[PDB]
């Protein structure tokens, strides 16, 4: 037998990690491990994505320096606390982020390593703010072939991660494998510190910097009427009969909005003069 | 031995190697080149390998050669004009050149 | 010292605080953009001179005071004034 | 409509030629460089109007 | 007869030549609304039409 | 929630624009663009371009990995040195060929008049031809008339190299063409002077080479 | 010494070579037109100072 | 040196996460851990850093601890997977400084000749940014003391890079893009007017301080100067800005005209499809 629905926590330092290793080496792919802490069966944290050392030759299971295992590691136990590690993560930048077989040359040692052994995966190439890049995953053993395969003794929370089914090649690596949920879980400590940094360090960053002006005047006003004659144009060919003419199309696009927040915000700066000065 | 100074000497018969427009980038390279380093010396060893008169459409190649050659015909002297750029030609037997050229 | 700027300072008062004659505020204040203490322009179609920005000298403690008061007035103006344009804007944010 | 445009983000598609199809449901393409190959069909379209 | 902006001041001196050429903001706006009125009566037929 | 889904609109295009050509139109939201890379591409069409800009052919922006069409791009791309946009004239003056009133007489009927007078000759049906070929005797000034039609000219001015077009790119050449042309007709009643046009017409080939 | 000239030979291990492109023009402030010498065109934008 | 910084978000999470590690045990001050920096420019950046044991009796602030082995492993770690990255100073995560900072800092500027602290809150309310940088060197003194070796504020913000924020804003979910033309501009009005002169409010507290106090440095070096650069403008009463005015109508002037035409074409926009759309859904509906 019976097996729960699992769960992957992130303490998005590891994505943090993740965009910024695999952003360092943009032109190659990258090997290394991920540590965390196994909290129970339905539910498994990473806690730290860190640095692994580079392969020159050839990205696979040679890129753990057991030296710098017990180096690294252990100056991790000297650090503040020595957790355990969850996984072990790697890069796809150079196509859409598929398990290669290296990964599956490795992962037999990953799981002989450790009970879970979830990869990562990540093309650093997709987005700015929005893709979640980041692929987890779960070898099932062929040995499983007599049973029924991915058992997950309920499967709505499986249902309700069975919402995309990404990647139609992994899909094709449907023998043997199947995505896990990742939540971007909260941080209290941190979540809103986080909103502090980026809201209050952003408007206007020192909160009083801009509370360009005369130069929109004639960029805004060319922009506004030099759309505003094409935007007339069609009332000559507004007519009756209403299926026998085609041509909808909205007109008053940018000038409503772009002209509203135009001359009200330059105007509450005609107003600075008297709201900075007295 | 002379004047020593950008002696350009084009053999003139390892240019073609065996592709299409190859040797007309090898010539606006060196008219470009020329171009730039003003007192520029070109000279071009036995024309008649790359030269030729005409033919009537025989050997498919010697369409390349012809272009490659026309090169030559139009980049002499396009509209923009060549400025100390000392064209020193020789050639073995000089009736089988073209009189384009 | 002086109440802000007066905007025109006159040939009396430089040539008075300075005890020098009318015709040399021009060498005065010419030469005065010559050290580049001021950058101010030579306002003497009246001979009544116009300021700008100057190096200051030493903030005695009733410069600092005084200081206070027209500083204070400043401060609590502006953000006085400040607090009644966003009570006035108040209603408009939901 | 606008939470719907994730489709018109989906992957794009070739351009084929077929030549003919052959049988068991499987036709003949070469693209737009390369070589022919033997590929399949779906279900919603019409091997009737190969 | 012909012009440079020489206007005339018989009491300055300069005879000040100054203009501000650019300010296609209302030329074009008042090009667009002349325009815009004819388009309001190119809608004024079928309004008056479709009503009754 | 439709402003994020405006943002989510507009971050297709910021790094990359993978230029193509617009090939075919099927219907709305869906396409056939000939890339830039050589191949050709079943695509789709998105709701921002202006379906009035598909025209034959575009210089078109693509994407990288779904390579779907984003925009729809002016006109751009090079006739070689661009018109010559400025003051590269070889600067012969008219009357500086001399005692030709049969060639500079027939060629300013032949171009320099229907730079002028196109609405007269629009009234009668004349019908003056597209371009011109010159020919004869080499050495008798064919550039030099060139040179003072382009130095006494007002429209655009496209000198065209005939050996231009065979380089080492596979495929380039149809689409310099359209520059050419697409440049031509996006100027003016404009001038494109054409020399050697021998390296381009050549009425015998080989399929196999 | 000679580990420091294998010093500064292992700092530039992790360097890589970039690509040799050609301005065909200038679209616009931001966007730029090149077409690289193996293939097709692009357009990208400069860096903060170039 | 130093123009300014370049900070990401990434390596103050570098200092959240091992605030983390000793709120969990006995947290004697605060935080003292490495600042690793990436420095090109006289303008700064920093991508990553890490943290080193740390305690401090209060007694002479003189017994305190780093492991300069354990930085120099772990330095020899991180420049090894990474040749861009070296030290750059430190960190600190009470708010305050105190006297043995500069023992810290000009004990570990052996390394590289500058070692920049950072200032950071925790738990920040009150504050702009976090980030914060000196640099301690000497103007000697006006009096030439032996050696005052001074702590000096350069300045400094929050840094920015291509894909960062990949995690951020999808995480916050909260971000209203483009409040442009509703309350942005009186959030930053109540906070610049309100929290802007407060700060002069407690500027003009230390104008008390030096009036009751305050004699230490009274500051007659820079106060009154820059203070002076405040007082190109000043505005007594009378106001005396008859220059201004017609300034003030000229400024005024453009843009009432843009109101005026374009709000007027606005009415333009609203009115046509207004009408016609109107009397369609009016008329037609039966
Ligand atoms: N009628 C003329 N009056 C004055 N100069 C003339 C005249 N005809 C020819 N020339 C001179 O001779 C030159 C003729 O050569 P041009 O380059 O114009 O033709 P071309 O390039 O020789 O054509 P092709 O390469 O086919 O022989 C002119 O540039 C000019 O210097
Ligand atoms: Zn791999």
């Amino acid at each position: 037998a019976v097996d729960t629905a699992e769960q992957v926590y992130i303490s998005s330092l590891a994505l943090l990690k993740m965009l910024k290793h695999g952003r360092a080496g943009v032109p190659m792919e990258v090997m290394g491990l991920m540590l965390g802490e196994f909290v129970d069966d339905y539910t498994v944290r990473v806690i730290d994505v860190f640095a692994m050392p580079q392969s020159g030759t050839g990205v696979s299971v040679e890129a753990v320096d057991p030296v710098f295992q017990a180096k690294m590691l252990d100056m991790l136990k000297q650090t503040g606390r020595p957790e355990m590690v969850v996984g072990w993560y790697h890069s796809h930048p150079g196509f859409g982020c598929w398990l290669s077989g290296v990964d599956i040359n490795t992962q037999q040692s990953f799981e002989a390593l450790s009970e879970r052994a979830v990869a990562v995966v990540v093309d650093p190439i997709q987005s700015v703010k929005g893709k979640v890049v980041i692929d987890a995953f779960r070898l099932i053993n062929a040995n499983m072939m007599v049973l029924g395969h991915e058992p997950r003794q309920t499967t709505s929370n499986l249902g309700h991660l069975n919402k995309p089914s990404i990647q139609a090649l992994i899909h094709g690596l449907n023998r043997h494998y199947y995505s896990i949920t990742i939540n971007y879980r909260k941080n209290e400590l941190e979540q809103k510190m986080l909103l502090n940094l980026h809201k209050k360090s952003w408007m206007e960053g020192l909160t009083l910097q801009d509370y360009v002006v005369k130069e929109m005047l004639e960029l805004a006003k060319n922009y506004n009427k030099a759309v505003e004659e094409e935007d007339k144009m069609t009332p000559e060919q507004l007519a009756i009969k209403n299926v026998g003419k085609q041509d909808p199309k909205r007109h008053l696009e940018e000038h409503v909005d772009v002209l509203m927040t135009s001359n009200i915000v330059q105007c509450l700066a005609a107003m600075l003069d008297t709201v900075v000065f007295k | 031995s002379q004047l020593d100074c950008n002696f350009l000497k084009v053999v003139s018969s390892s240019i073609v190697d065996k592709y299409i427009g190859e040797s007309a980038r090898l010539i606006r390279e060196m008219f470009n080149y020329a171009r730039d380093h003003q007192p520029c010396i070109i000279f071009m060893d036995e024309i008649d390998a790359i030269g030729g008169r005409r033919f009537s459409e025989g050997t498919s190649a010697d369409r390349e050669i012809q272009r490659t050659l026309m090169e030559l015909l139009n980049q002499m002297d396009g509209f923009d004009t060549l400025h100390r750029v000392k064209m020193i030609m020789a050639t073995n037997r000089p009736d089988t050149l073209d009189p384009a050229l | 010292t002086r109440p802000a700027n007066h905007r025109q300072l006159t040939f009396e008062e430089i040539a008075k605080s300075a005890k020098i004659t009318v015709n040399e505020v021009e060498l005065l204040v010419m030469k005065a953009l010559s050290v580049g203490l001021v950058k101010g322009s030579i306002d003497e179609v009246d001979k009544r001179v116009h300021m700008t920005w100057v190096q200051p000298r030493v903030l005695d403690l009733q410069q600092i005071k005084g200081m206070k008061d027209r500083l204070e007035f400043w401060c609590t103006d502006v953000k006085s004034m400040e607090m009644l344009v966003e009570h006035q804007a108040h209603d408009i944010l939901t | 409509l606008r939470e719907e445009l994730q489709l018109l983000q989906e992957q794009g598609s070739y351009v084929g030629e077929v030549v003919r199809a052959m049988d068991k449901k499987k036709v003949l393409v070469k693209v737009h460089p390369e070589g022919k190959f033997v590929v399949d069909v779906d279900k919603n379209i019409d091997i009737n109007d190969v | 007869d012909k012009k440079f902006h020489g206007i005339l001041d018989q009491g300055e001196g300069v005879l000040i030549i100054f203009d501000e050429p650019p300010v296609d903001k209302t030329y074009e706006a008042a090009l667009e609304t002349i325009q815009n009125m004819s388009k309001v009566v190119d809608s004024l037929y079928n309004k008056a039409k479709k009503l009754t | 929630e439709f402003l994020h889904a405006q943002e989510e609109v507009k971050r297709i295009q910021s790094i990359p624009l993978v230029i193509g050509q617009f090939l075919e139109a099927v219907d709305q939201n869906t396409a056939i663009v000939g890339s830039t890379t050589g191949s050709n591409y079943y695509v789709r069409i998105l709701s921002t371009i202006d379906r009035e800009l598909l025209k034959p052919n575009a210089s078109v922006a693509l994407h990288k990995h779904s390579n779907a069409l984003v925009d729809v791009l002016p006109p751009e791309a090079d006739s070689s040195i661009m018109m010559l946009t400025s003051d590269q004239k070889p600067d012969v003056m008219y009357a500086d060929i001399g005692g030709m009133d049969i060639q500079k007489q027939e060629v300013r009927e032949a171009v320099e008049l229907p730079l002028t007078h196109f609405e007269l000759y629009k009234q009668i049906g004349i019908d003056p031809p597209r371009g011109v070929l010159m020919y004869g005797p080499p050495g008798c000034g064919k550039t030099m008339l060139a040179k003072a039609v382009a130095h006494h000219t007002t429209a655009a001015f496209i000198r065209v190299v005939g050996s231009e077009f065979v380089q080492k790119y596979l495929g380039e050449g149809p689409r310099m063409v359209r520059d050419v042309f697409r440049l031509a007709k996006e100027n003016a009643p404009a001038i494109i002077f054409i020399d050697e046009i021998d390296a381009i017409a050549t009425k015998r080939f080989d399929a196999q080479t | 010494k000679q580990y420091e000239k294998s010093e500064n030979d292992l700092k530039a291990l992790q360097s890589v070579g970039q690509i040799v492109g050609e301005v065909l023009k200038q679209l616009t402030e931001e966007k730029f037109i090149v077409k690289a010498t193996n293939g097709p065109r692009y357009v990208v934008g400069c860096r903060r100072q170039l | 040196a130093v123009q300014k910084v370049v900070v990401h978000p990434l390596v103050l999470l570098s200092v959240v996460d091992h605030f983390n590690r000793i709120g969990k045990v006995g947290n004697q001050k605060r935080v003292v851990g490495v600042l690793l920096g990436s420095w090109q420019k006289k303008v700064l950046d920093v991508s990553n850093s890490f943290a080193v044991p740390f305690d401090e009796d209060d007694k002479d602030d003189s017994v305190w601890f780093l492991d300069h082995d354990y930085l120099e492993n772990m330095y020899g770690m991180f420049k090894k997977v990474n040749a861009r990255e070296r030290i750059v100073g430190w960190y600190h995560t009470g708010p305050k400084l105190h006297k043995n900072d500069i023992a810290i800092n000009e004990l570990m500027k052996r390394y590289c000749p500058n070692s920049v602290l950072v200032i950071i809150d925790v738990k920040p309310k009150d504050l702009g940014l976090p980030t914060e940088a000196y640099i301690s060197v000497e103007e000697v003194h006006d009096d030439g003391t032996p050696t005052s070796k001074t702590f000096e504020h350069v300045t400094s913000e929050i840094g920015a890079e291509e894909a960062e924020e990949v995690g951020v804003e999808h995480l916050l979910r909260d971000i209203k893009d483009t409040t442009v033309g509703t309350l942005s501009q009186r959030i930053t009005n109540q906070v610049h007017g309100l929290k802007g002169l407060n700060s002069k409010l407690l500027d003009i507290r230390s104008y008390l301080e030096k009036v009751a106090t305050g004699k230490l440095p009274i500051n007659h070096q820079i106060i009154y100067q820059l203070q002076d650069v405040f007082n190109l403008l000043p505005d007594v009463s009378l106001q005396e800005f008859v220059k201004a005015f017609y300034l003030k109508t000229n400024d005024q002037m453009v843009v009432v005209y843009l109101a005026s035409l374009i709000r007027s074409v606005v009415a333009l926009h609203n009115l046509i499809n207004n009408k016609i759309a109107n009397r369609d859904a009016e008329k037609k509906e039966g």
